[PDB]
């Protein structure tokens, strides 16, 4: 009932980010203070790095499992727009307002962040387990994309939406504002290709599998408070990201079926403002008049 | 912005559910009170004016020393005395931009319309002081307006040539060949558009000197052709503009066709070169008949027959080409060849089509040839024949090339003055001086043909918005009638001003004799059948004039028995770029494109409305592309029939509209007697 | 050295069937014969068939073995336009031009057909046949691949290439030559990524997998011989399409950086009409002697 | 695989570590034994072989009617008689292949070797039994060879011209561009390489009657020759090839050279058009001393001076333009433009270059003219006065183009003979005859120059084959002194015949008073310098017979003072490409590019040896890419002290080297006196 309306949606949404020019944001980047530049440049990698193996491996191998031609073709759509498109506008952004060694600096730093690298252990690990025709090893792996997409960017998408909604970086603004509006939409159809198969469960396997999704999302959660710390504490903004993350915590769970499970918070209002012609023969009568 | 600007581009804001109209005239005064006045230069008295111009190397000496000084003041007076104002921004702003004498820097303003007008009436006149003024008082009514050309440079020594018309005849040969592309070169030198006929060219995979698959066909030459005409560009102000016409029976027919395609390769497609077919009527029979035709090697054919393919009527010769095994020939679809030709006039509007049939069966003069092709506007079609450029050191046999000279009448000035008579007389005698000043040193059968010839092509413009303005649809059977009406007496006062030119000269133009004018076949349908208008409200229109009646025609006829006629021809409807700005007018019989046309100049939009365009006659001035292109071409046929020469027929198509749509309008061009459509402009 | 100016190409080239309006085909579609029809349909449903295995199997296989970020970003978005774009394409034309019932039918005789899927199961076969961390059996692949990109859809693609340069079917045949500049791109591209395998192999191994690629290419070309008299001799133009299958081998064989296996022969036209020294400065004492 | 072919790829199938020359010899016999006494066409005798040839347009039959079939019997027996054996496949393959006269279908051999010889003889002769068996046995023995027009179209009646190369001065005016056009084309359709002065033209924005920024320069000009060339390519047969010289003090020197850079637009570049710089000694000097340059607008400095700026002279001339306000000028730095030449030499071989000063300090006939460009193979450096084409109806001044025949001596063949002296006197009267028969009906300006210049051109080819054969290494002093001694003989031949032409016919060439020759200045290094051989060896090479010395060059200076030279110029060293394949030769003076060359020709792969190549002199037929290009600048300056025109010197690179090494090779051949650069071919 939903596959053709999010086919349509997706492929209308299609956007490169050569169509944002980055070099207005110059100045108001090179104003911010070193703290700030480093918490943006180690978002921006954090999402890269989701984004590299959304792409890599997330999106392609849920569509090799999901069943029917047009739940594929959105799934490999999505799966391009993650690395062919996502991925790379981070590098656009890196490549206008940084020199090459704190380019270099920051990739390097991935790879050495044990917060980072446990959430691409978390993610990666459950769609590289995921058993051809066994569709809860199947599900366990759609929860994880849903907590990728709706829950675990939002630590990183916060700060270009904090500086945005202060009309400052708004050009690296925009490029994400474009990548949040297509992650919501692959949260939803995620999410209701995971229900698909959580309906077909006796209710005792859906008891287990709400213990699956609520202790994954909690281990998520845990390892993010530390990675926000880490990175936001520099900024003095870690409080309020952990709002943040919470209050989109709920929104994975809701797309997955599920209630709430923090209590809602007043999130930064600075933030909340961060969002040839046709041609027919001759008859002959047309030599007739 | 400048005021003038802002001005004319109030005129889109809409007051009442209205556009404001009369805004553009306040746009006028702005552009005169703050721009036209501040940058004229004025002088204390006419002489000092003249003495400048003269000096400077502005006017030519010329034509001023045939008058005395007092006579030049008074066709100035005379033309200042009408207080002549331009009623739109766009008119002032196109005479001022295009056609006002500016200084050699180009920051003032020398000539005001006034003076303009005095200068080109005292170039016309050739030293008569009072047909010096009729003349002023013709172009300060705006009756008759002499072409871009003409009107620009007349009087001027920093100047083109004042035809810009041109048809070159190729003959087969190298020497040919290097030939036409000097006098094409020549011609855009001189600021004219030149045509040739590419049809007398053996095809591609010809014999040159008994040597076989030798020969690069037309399209090699097209390709030389474009490059000289890129190269002559007006001294590097206008793109150089050529016309290149093949027959359809020509075998490179398609490749000549494939230069105009987009996935036409470098070395194929020719962007500066226009081009145009002329179709004969065997072509539409095998057609309509949808029997396979034959594309023929005209090599073959001229070395079987000793003439060229495009030389005898092919009507009856086809069959004898078809049969005869010595003519070599390749089988087409001529369905086929014509959806090709609407899809390649889809996408470009490419190629001009001429009827050939429709042309030589009214056409006056096929004793002296046959109209083998047109010109780049697709309006010029006459007697043309082939020059013979032989090596150096031996004399050419010139030919005859087409030259004809451009003017148009405004119908609406023209009939609201009662002055179809006077205006079209004047208009000829003004042409036929234009035609005699022209002397081209470098293009020898085009000065042969036109001191032989004598051809003008006397126009007429504003046909829209007259009957606009008065209450008459485009496509209603009583704008055929007027239509009908006005250029069958346009007709009769030409061939009346030829015959009285003629008398007072003793001299017809060459091989007048042998036309049909002569033996008073032409005058036949004017003879028998009455023109008068049918409708009532066509006759309160052309009220205070006299209308022609079929004893006029005969003593017409009588007359030009007794006395011959001067020119061979006499009108052709052309496009009328840009002067028809200036004149407030629409341009040429063609339905207007849009009401309001919408401008880009510098960095700056402007506004013109159609000219009269009033809420009460928004209606009546209907879009070409919403009209139904069968009833133009019915007008259009209509003029034709009073027209000797060729007409500008544009096509206005939609988008919606296919190739069946755009063949079905050009079949019905030639069943309805049109003779050459121009371009197929797709909304 | 490659894969970045080989992105830029594929994403400006990025297109939608929406964009051709396909009902004016009509207008010459009801004037052609039976067999021509016949031939049309069983063509297209040849390259749709062809075009979905490449989809489903085909590029994402390669793009999960293949190593590099820009490489597997590249790989995806070839496959979002076999997905996508291509088939979407495919689907339009039929539904344009058949009733449902003769869609229907058409494909139960395509997927029957002996020739058809002779090559449609060797190509699937060697793309099932990858083993992770072997790059000999992932060039043998990536040869399979370029084979159908650049070789096996021409014997396909000529009819409508056929028609669109007589001024036949020219929306569908529009549609067709847009994918056909994307299937020539794919064949390039995996041809070079072939050729990267190739180069790293010893000189043994080289020779032994030239054997491979050119008997490879003997058996499919036999089937094709095969399959262009079953669909073409109908309607006389079977020794055209031959001349066109072995000027389309010789460029898949180039695209693998092997020379061309057949001599050189011209094109039918109508088909033809559808388709640094070291600067160094002047020192001075350089003119004198 | 054809045996012959086989036999020919033996060759390089190592026997015993050796190439299996011997083989070759083999592959012709199979070649003669297989294909071409079969392919071949036999008479009963001569007569109906001569009647057949005759009757069916494949000989005129003029030149053989001025014997007595006796006559030509004789002069056919005489070439047999020789029993003449091709020694490589190659020679009779491309003898067979490009110059021995086919049937219309080209499926039979009419012409053998002996029998083109027998004919060109008769031809050469007009009349003269002796003289034509005097020819037989020059171009039997191969001492002779005459260019690929003459040896090929001689007695032809299907004939192109016999004239090789033609140079035109193109003057500033659209009618001299467009006349030059034609000319072109008609030059390019006898078959003729067409090379086009442009420095006259003005440049880019200059003004075209008062109306500024208006011309297009010498790119446009450039792009109308090349489409020309594209049109008139010898029916489609072999590619129209053109050249363009432009001046480096032209303004446009930078637009030029873009027409042959490899990202040039399509507006830009020219492909069909080799291009080719004058570089005059100022320039040198400018680029030497790295004071910035400035490249001037002609038409300025003709508005200014009454005189194009490449007709006066730079080095005296340059600080006055420069100096001058009414003269425009751009800066530029010689060096950067040094350096451009050097890397689109590098890149594509072109532009050549012509060292304006070293061709006109030892130039003969600067009264008439100083030489201002060189040909399409950039050997012919003559002097040339441009032509005024003015309008239609009005007289031309017609100017002198230069033109002149190509014929070369085989140095191994003439040196073996001990026939220096014979062999240059019966070329020298083969190649006036070839120029008095010359009468080209379309180039009014090459046929006055043809006509009073009387200007050949005598190269000669096989001199680094004579040289390998006698070891000694082409880079050897040996090797120069050689090619010192042997030119001067053919130089005081070439002379000694011109003064005997000029007594027996009582006439000189034009303006021939004024020349160096006349004023006894150009004898003066002859009269004061022995060019007598300095080493043992050479000498002994030049035994029988006798070297002129400074005595005999006084005599011949008087005898010319006395008699006067009936040709402008004499000696000029063309390339010689397809022609020295049939003599066995290596190509011109030029050192061989490769001991052993693969050509593939249809399906099939052939490989030629340098003639004369074995295990002994291996080594001495040194490839031209591995040898010293200032040695081989040696060598060509060495020749050209004797040679009155030029010498195509090509320029053969590796890789590996710089732009700067191009650049110092330039510098020091402009500094050895090397008179023009053909190519820079890369390995
Ligand atoms: N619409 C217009 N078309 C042409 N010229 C105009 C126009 N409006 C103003 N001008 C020029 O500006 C001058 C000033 O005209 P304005 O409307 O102020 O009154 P006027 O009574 O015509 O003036 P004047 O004393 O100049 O005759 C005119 O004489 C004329 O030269
Ligand atoms: N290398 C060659 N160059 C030119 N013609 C050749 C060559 N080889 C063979 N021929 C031609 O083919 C013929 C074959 O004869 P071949 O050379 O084998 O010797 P032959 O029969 O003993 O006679 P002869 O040598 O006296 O002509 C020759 O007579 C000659 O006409
Ligand atoms: C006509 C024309 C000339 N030219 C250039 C090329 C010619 O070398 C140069 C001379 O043209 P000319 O034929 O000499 O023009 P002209 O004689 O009327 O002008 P002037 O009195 O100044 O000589 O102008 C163009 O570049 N484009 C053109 O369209
Ligand atoms: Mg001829
Ligand atoms: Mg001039
Ligand atoms: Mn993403
Ligand atoms: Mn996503
Ligand atoms: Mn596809
Ligand atoms: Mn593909």
């Amino acid at each position: 009932d939903f596959t053709q309306m999010f086919y349509n949606q997706n492929v209308k949404q299609f956007w490169l980010p050569e169509e944002i020019a980055l070099n207005g944001d110059l100045l108001t980047w090179k104003y911010l203070g070193k703290n700030e530049q480093d918490t943006y440049m180690k978002v921006l990698a954090g999402l890269t790095l989701l984004d590299t193996e959304q792409g890599n491996t997330g999106m392609p191998i849920v569509a090799e499992h999901v069943d029917g031609h047009q739940r594929k073709a959105v799934l490999n759509f999505m799966a391009m727009m993650e690395n062919a498109v996502h991925a790379k506008s981070y590098s656009n952004i890196f490549m206008t307002l940084a020199p090459t060694e704190t380019i270099n600096e920051v990739f390097e730093w991935v790879k050495q962040n044990k917060y980072l690298q446990k959430k691409a252990q978390m993610i990666v690990g459950l769609y590289k387990a995921i058993q051809k025709d066994d569709e809860i090893s199947l599900f366990k792996a759609m929860v994880a994309s849903v907590y990728l997409e709706s829950f675990l960017f939002y630590s990183g998408f916060y700060y270009p939406l904090y500086f945005y909604g202060q009309g400052k970086l708004m050009q690296s603004g925009e490029i994400i504002n474009l990548i949040l509006r297509d992650e919501a939409i692959h949260g939803v159809y995620v999410g209701l290709l995971a229900q698909e198969i959580y309906n077909k469960q006796t209710e005792e396997k859906k008891a287990e599998l709400r213990e699956f999704a609520i202790d994954l999302l909690n281990q998520l959660y845990e390892n993010e408070l530390e990675y926000t710390e880490d990175l936001y504490d520099q900024v003095g903004l870690s409080h309020d990201v952990k709002k943040f993350i919470r209050y989109n915590a709920n929104k994975a769970l809701m797309n997955l079926g599920f209630d709430p499970y923090f209590e809602e918070e007043d999130i930064n209002p600075i933030v909340l403002n961060g969002l040839k012609a046709t041609v027919e023969p001759l008859k002959d009568d047309d030599f007739y008049f | 912005v400048p005021k003038w600007i802002q001005l004319n581009n109030e005129i889109m804001i809409q007051k009442d559910g209205k556009f404001q109209f009369d805004k553009d005239k306040e746009a006028v005064h702005s552009y005169f009170v703050d721009y036209i006045n501040q940058n004229t230069v004025f002088f204390h008295n006419l002489k000092e004016k003249l003495d400048y111009l003269v000096e400077n190397q502005y006017y030519e000496e010329e034509f001023l020393s045939l008058y005395s000084f007092e006579d030049i003041k008074e066709v100035f007076k005379t033309a200042y005395a009408k207080k002549f104002r331009f009623p739109s921004f766009m008119s002032a702003f196109k005479f001022y931009n295009d056609y006002a004498l500016k200084t050699n820097d180009k920051k003032k303003i020398l000539e005001r319309y006034e003076d303009r007008i005095s200068i080109v009436a005292l170039f016309f006149a050739n030293g008569d002081t009072e047909k010096a003024k009729e003349y002023v008082n013709l172009m300060i009514n705006q009756e008759y307006q002499p072409s871009t050309p003409t009107f620009l440079n007349a009087g001027r020594k920093r100047r083109g040539e004042l035809v810009s018309c041109f048809l070159l005849e190729v003959n087969d040969s190298l020497n040919d060949i290097s030939r036409a592309i000097d006098i094409s070169m020549q011609l855009s030198k001189l600021g004219g558009g030149v045509s040739l006929n590419l049809s007398k060219l053996r095809a591609k995979g010809e014999a040159i000197k008994d040597v076989e698959n030798a020969t690069k066909g037309v399209v090699g030459v097209m390709k030389l052709l474009d490059n000289a005409f890129r190269y002559a560009d007006q001294m590097g102000q206008r793109q150089g503009s050529g016309a290149a016409y093949l027959n359809i029976f020509h075998r490179d027919i398609n490749d000549f066709l494939d230069t105009k395609k987009i996935s036409a390769d470098e070395d194929v497609r020719v962007k500066t070169l226009s081009i145009g077919v002329v179709i004969p009527d065997k072509f539409v029979e095998l057609a309509r008949e949808d029997k396979a035709a034959y594309v023929f090697y005209p090599h073959t054919i001229y070395k079987e027959y000793g003439q060229h393919m495009d030389e005898m009527d092919m009507n009856e010769m086809y069959d004898k080409f078809v049969d005869n095994p010595r003519v070599k020939k390749e089988k087409i679809n001529p369905r086929k060849l014509l959806e090709k030709l609407a899809m390649l006039r889809s996408e470009s509007g490419y190629p001009y089509i001429m009827f050939q049939d429709n042309v030589n069966k009214v056409h006056a003069n096929n004793h002296i040839s046959k109209v083998k092709f047109s010109n780049l506007c697709s309006e010029v079609l006459q007697a043309s024949q082939v020059s013979s450029y032989t090596d150096y050191d031996e004399e050419d046999e010139i030919g005859l090339d087409i030259s004809c000279n451009l003017g148009s009448l405004n119908i609406l000035n023209v009939m609201e003055h009662k002055s179809i008579e006077k205006t079209v007389k004047l208009a000829t005698d003004s042409l036929t001086h234009v035609s005699e000043t022209t002397d081209i040193r470098n293009a020898p059968a085009v000065r042969r043909a036109n001191k032989a010839m004598k051809s003008i092509g006397l126009g007429a413009m504003n046909l829209h918005g007259y009957l606009a303005q008065n209450g008459i649809a485009y496509e209603s059977p009583e704008a055929r009638d007027f239509a009908n009406t006005f250029f069958m007496m346009v007709n009769f006062y030409s061939i009346q001003r030829s015959a009285e030119i003629a008398k007072e000269k003793g001299e017809t133009f060459d091989q007048y004799e042998g036309s049909t004018y002569a033996t008073g076949e032409y005058f036949d349908k004017y003879v028998s059948t009455d023109f008068s208008p049918k409708y009532e409200k066509i006759a309160n229109l052309f009220e205070g004039m006299h209308i022609p009646t079929t004893e006029d025609w005969k003593k017409l006829k009588a007359f030009v028995a007794e006395h011959g006629m001067y020119h061979s021809y006499r009108l052709c409807i052309a496009p009328t770029g840009s002067i028809s700005y200036v004149q407030s007018s629409t341009a040429s019989v063609m339905p207007i494109m849009e009401r309001i046309e919408e401008r880009t100049y510098g960095n700056s939009k402007t506004y013109y409305p159609m000219p009269g365009l009033a809420s009460n006659n928004w209606f009546f001035y209907k879009e070409a592309y919403d009209m139904d292109m069968f009833k133009v071409v019915d007008m259009i046929a209509t003029i034709q029939q009073h027209i000797d020469q060729g007409i500008s027929f544009t096509l206005f198509l939609k988008d919606t509209m296919t190739t069946r749509d755009l063949n079905r309008i050009d079949l019905y061009a030639h069943h309805r007697g049109i003779k050459t459509i121009y371009y197929a402009r797709t909304k």
